[PDB]
């Protein structure tokens, strides 16, 4: 490893790890844990961003002095991309959206932007790379989010053949938009409208589990070029989950919002992913391979929805 | 009508500022926030009732200005002070009997 990146210290906050990580789209829900974990051990981190510098403030405590840098860039541009990746020991792409705008459609955020980043890393000779794909990727899939995603999984596997594409299932956490999606959006001011959520199988994963997986992947030398998917240890049915959620959230339940400016809620295409089944891929290595154990949704769902719980609950039945 | 329309507008306007103030900041996407987290003391109830009884006797005084127009003034003047003194005694009773504990 380069002379300045040799490990030093005991891995605390001010200890030097040697991982010069450049995170793209770190402002998101997933990124802030990856940044925080990278910051935890003091690894140098560069954080390009598009929003106001104000929105990046919460990342600052996560890193020691001179370990967090807030550049600027634009997906449509590659000159900016090169600067942020010129001397990175690894590059992580976390871009993505749950809805389409009039600037960047699904393909742009899921195909070109993941690619454009990949090529420059190859051009710059980045030694490693990480890419977050979706478990249910398939060009013949219904959900344009997935169909757009499925394209990206190919170029990234081509432009950067050694990039460790990862395909996690639904993720949940304190700031997640999945468990918080059902509790508030589905019910608030509106009776549940589940369209016979009886066939779907959902196998979400805990955000911390994903975060630990990524870091372990960076360290591993043999993880180069492989492909992983992260899935919770217990499968579930869509209908069973929602009903159980209202038990933890203690909201009234009755089994069975358009697209606008701002950040839309309950989008047309988002529905397809809720109903879309979680693929079963026994052959792809998963979390257990990375020295990471899946944390059951029972243990950690308590904290996320504790805030939803205004002011002794049998755990949800599983489906094989 | 006139008073009704005036009354309607006042509260009509009031709610809008309440609605707009409450709701319009909602559509501002300020991320999301985390979750934050009685002894019946005798002194406070005594004043509540004491106010009520003393207030009630006020209602008997309100006619006073109209009563002064009556040709039977000797009686009116006698009775008028009658209520006030009875009100005076009422307070006097509480004071001597230690009633005004909250005043302390
Ligand atoms: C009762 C009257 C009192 C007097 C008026 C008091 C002032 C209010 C009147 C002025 C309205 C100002 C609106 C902006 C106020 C909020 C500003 C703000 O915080 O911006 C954050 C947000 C920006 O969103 P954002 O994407 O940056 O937020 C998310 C960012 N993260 C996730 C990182 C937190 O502002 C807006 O969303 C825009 C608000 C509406 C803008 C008006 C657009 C009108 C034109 C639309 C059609 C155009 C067609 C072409
Ligand atoms: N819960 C899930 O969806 C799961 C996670 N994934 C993937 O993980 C990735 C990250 O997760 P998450 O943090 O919740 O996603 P986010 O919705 O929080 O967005 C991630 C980042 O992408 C940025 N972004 C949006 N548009 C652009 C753009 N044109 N150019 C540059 N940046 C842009 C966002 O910045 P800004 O806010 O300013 O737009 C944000 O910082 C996602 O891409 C997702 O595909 C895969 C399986 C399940």
């Amino acid at each position: 490893l380069h002379h300045a990146v040799i490990p030093h210290g005991k891995g605390g906050r001010s200890s030097v790890s040697g991982i010069v990580a450049t995170v793209f789209g770190a402002t998101g829900f997933l990124g802030r844990y990856v940044v925080n974990h990278l910051g935890r051990m003091g690894s140098q981190v560069i954080v390009p961003h598009r929003c106001e510098p104000y929105d990046t403030m919460h990342l600052r405590p996560m890193g020691d002095l001179g370990q967090i840098i807030f550049m600027d860039w634009n997906g449509r541009d590659k000159d900016s991309i090169r600067r942020a990746v010129e001397h990175s020991s690894v590059v992580i792409n976390l871009v993505g959206r749950e809805w389409e705008t009039q600037n960047f459609d699904f393909e742009d955020v899921f195909v070109k932007i993941p690619q454009a980043i990949a090529q420059v890393s190859k051009e710059a000779g980045v030694e490693k790379f990480i890419h977050i794909s979706h478990l249910n990727a398939d060009i013949k899939s219904s959900s344009k989010y997935l169909r757009s995603k499925a394209v990206g999984e190919k170029e990234v596997r081509e432009t950067f053949p050694e990039a460790t594409i990862i395909k996690p299932a639904e993720i949940f956490g304190r700031e997640d938009r999945f468990l918080n999606y059902f509790a508030n959006i589905r019910w608030f001011g509106g009776v549940p409208l589940i369209s016979l959520g009886k066939k779907t199988v959902k196998q979400p994963v805990y955000i911390v589990d994903v975060t630990k997986g990524i870091i372990n992947a960076i360290k591993d030398p043999d993880a180069r070029g492989k492909t992983f998917a992260f899935v919770g240890p217990s499968r579930y049915l869509l209908f069973d989950l929602v009903q159980y959620v209202f038990a933890v959230a203690h909201r009234p339940f009755l089994p069975y919002f358009e697209i606008s400016p701002f950040e839309p809620w309950t989008t047309r295409d988002k529905v397809e992913r809720i109903h879309t089944t979680d693929k079963i891929l026994p052959h792809l290595p998963g979390l257990e391979d990375l020295g990471v154990e899946a944390t059951p949704l029972e243990l950690k769902a308590i904290e996320v929805l504790r805030r939803h719980r205004t002011y002794d609950v049998q755990p949800a039945k599983t489906i094989p | 009508m006139n008073l009704m329309l005036a009354l309607l507008t006042n509260f009509t306007l009031a709610t809008l500022l309440v609605i707009i103030a409450f709701w319009l900041p909602q559509l501002n996407v300020y991320s999301e926030k985390t979750s934050p987290y009685l002894p019946f003391s005798m002194k406070f109830f005594l004043v509540a009732i004491t106010f009520l009884l003393f207030d009630l006797e006020i209602a008997l005084l309100l006619p006073l200005p109209w009563a002064s127009q009556t040709a039977n003034l000797n009686t009116m003047l006698t009775m008028a002070l009658f209520l006030i003194i009875l009100l005076a005694v009422s307070l006097a009773y509480e004071w001597t009997q230690k009633g005004l504990e909250w005043t302390e």
